């Protein structure tokens, strides 16, 4: 048989309702759905259950909607959350029935949940050291698109700093590297169209 | 908590399943690669004790090994590049819920990673402490402290945050790992209230080259 | 230094390979009944990683497991009580004393019982102390003394006397094993001279079922 | 093939010599023949190889007879010893020629070494207890058969002689047994047509 999932990766923001696609080909009389879940440290965990002559799924946030004309099944979640991260699988249960069966997985819709509007907010810079690596702190910002410069005479190596998501709402960023003259260097940080400096706080 | 098995080309390999069945019957061995799907490989009846292979498979490949009552293993032969992936173990129960309709449950997962180069001797993480600076507390009466980790394989890790005291993990911030000449290295951090300032924090580290099979102990000062 | 491995029946069960050879090609395995011969099971081809049964014997019985580098067990599948003897390793080699000729090299041995009854749990050596009568030691200046083990199964044994000082074995003398309404029994006994009859002495016992799986240690007050 | 050893035990004292028969059957054109020794703790040691084309056997106190015509191989140990006591198998190389051939094992011959002759000696009994079951220690004698006995008032269970050959030359004894009133139990023994009781010895 055959499990088609199109999509690749999904995002949508916070309280909001997703819906993914299952067209299953099968030749079989009687047949059970399965739709699963994977965390991001690789734990498979079963979430919800159609069958074939039942009525719609429904178990508590999640609800199914069932087509056997066209063989699709739709999986809609009612309240977003931040954890709700995570790969979902179409599987097909052939023929669902006895303990020496196995099952057909699709091959994975991520989804992604961002955070909702939140008023601007200033980044706040810091830095610390130690030995010859040196790395400055980028406090709170909103939007995300902050380009951090770090004024120096050498350089080493130069790393992505990070996208992370701090949850009080706003997003903070750690930038690393390491330089020759260690022995005092600031980066420039600029947002909203205005630079913030680091030296500016003392 | 999912683990990670490394070993080199024409060797053998042991992957374990933490499964905990009573009324077992019957137990399913699986495989998920990347970019593809997760597909069965093979299973195995506990009353017969008997193998019984997928279409294709060369037969002397795999092999489920009872060392004793409702204890499992999955045993691979003539490792090749091909083999590397995440493996599961599966038995159908009406289960974990307690419920009516037999659903398959899951193990945990394993990561298989065949190499082929066994160069550099300690691939074992290397720790940094940045202290943090006193100026920040000025303001906002708050302190921040990075630790870093450099010169590790594979790119399995875990990161925790303890306070010495309790058997409760802190809240913190996690960077992502990144490859730097052919080994990978990571960071993370944590913020400490002012009410705590003066109580001391732990942070600890499993890898599966950890020196002596114990996991890294990182003893933090408390901030003056 | 035989060993010993006691499982029921439908269960499974591991002998492990004794010999520490680099240059190993093939490793082949044998099998020891009572009253008939030695005759070999099967064998295992190192570089292709297979293994060549013989005749009559079913497939999916016997499968050799390399843990490490030069590290071998045979696994057993279905447990009958006809599974019951002595098993070797063995390989082809020229060889231990330094030899030109090709001449099979064998392991330890390690015998395996297989069992129904399951009865009873302390199966473990127990000890019990004999102390010289006050006669002996004026008459003839010496000192012989007593060790009594029993209510032990399976019958596999081995018993060492020791002066707490040295790591010398002394020469002791040894009885036999007998059966006791399924459990056997064993003592030894030890000659000691004047000379050291203020000392201390011990006996220790390695059998299967010890606790935590070490050696008993036996103090005799001097 | 096939192996035959005819014997299943002989008995020979110290510094003799023995001689164990081994016949076989084989259609090969070389083939190469084994001599092997299993100690009461499983060991088995590699003696001696024959050869097709070889001549007699020498390797020490090792000696090999070899009848090419009637198919028979012998093995000779010249002086015994006291730890010569150990089972011997005779085995068919088949063909034994490379790194994949086996062994034909035959039976096994039992030999067992008596110590050589001395005159007679008198035993030495001695008694010995502990809580209730109480044992008699006999002391060197010589020749072996001996008639011990624990004489008392009540007995609950007995055991057989332990007669074992002493590093001097000559026999020692143990003989075990528990009794309700081990308070006043002796030991009788009566060897070589005279009897020595344990109260003669205090």
């Amino acid at each position: 048989q055959k499990v088609t999932q199109a999509q690749s990766s999904v995002s949508m923001p916070v309280r909001k309702a997703v819906t993914l696609n299952c067209l299953y080909e099968t030749s079989w009389w009687s047949y059970y759905i399965f739709w699963y879940k994977q965390l991001p440290s690789k734990e498979m965990i079963f979430l919800i259950r159609q069958g074939s002559d039942e009525q719609n799924a429904k178990s508590g946030r999640y609800s199914v909607n069932f087509k056997k004309a066209a063989k699709s099944v739709a999986l809609t979640i009612s309240a977003l959350q931040l954890e709700d991260s995570a790969k979902y699988f179409c599987a097909l249960g052939d023929p669902g029935g006895l303990n020496t069966d196995k099952l057909i997985f699709g091959k994975g819709t991520r989804v992604t949940v961002e955070p909702r509007s939140q008023p601007h907010t200033k980044p706040s810079v810091f830095v610390m050291k130690n030995g010859t690596n040196v790395a400055c702190l980028v406090k709170e910002f909103y939007p995300k698109d902050i380009r951090i410069n770090l004024v120096s005479s050498k350089k080493i190596t130069e790393f992505d700093p990070a996208i992370v998501i701090s949850p009080s709402g706003k997003y903070n960023a750690v930038k690393l590297g390491k330089y020759e003259d260690s022995n005092s260097v600031t980066c420039s940080v600029q947002h909203d169209n205005k630079t913030v400096h680091s030296t500016d706080f003392e | 908590g999912t683990k990670s098995v490394t070993r080199p080309t024409r060797s053998s390999a042991e992957i374990t399943c933490d499964l905990t069945v009573i009324n077992a019957f019957y137990i399913h061995w699986y495989l998920h690669q990347e970019g593809k799907a997760p597909q069965r490989l093979l299973y195995y009846d506990v009353s017969n004790s008997k193998d019984v292979l997928e279409s294709g498979l060369s037969p002397g490949k795999y092999y489920t090994h009872t060392p004793r009552r409702w204890s499992w293993i999955l045993i691979l032969r003539n490792l090749i590049e091909n083999d590397s992936g995440v493996y599961y173990c599966a038995t159908w129960d009406r289960g974990n819920p307690k419920t009516h309709y037999y659903k398959k449950l899951f193990g945990s997962g394993t990561t298989l990673v065949v190499t082929d180069k066994q160069l550099d001797a300690d691939v074992s993480p290397k720790p940094t402490i940045f202290l943090p600076s006193i100026a920040e507390t000025k303001l906002q009466k708050a302190g921040t402290y990075l630790c870093l980790l450099e010169k590790f394989f594979p790119d399995v890790i875990k990161i925790h945050w303890q306070e010495k005291k309790s058997n409760t993990i802190l809240g913190s911030q996690e960077g992502n790992t990144m490859k730097t000449n052919d080994t990978y290295m990571k960071f993370s951090w944590l913020t400490v209230p002012e009410e705590s300032l003066d109580k001391e924090h732990r942070c600890i580290v499993r890898h599966e080259n950890n020196k002596n099979g114990v996991d890294q102990e990182i003893i933090f000062p408390p901030i003056k």
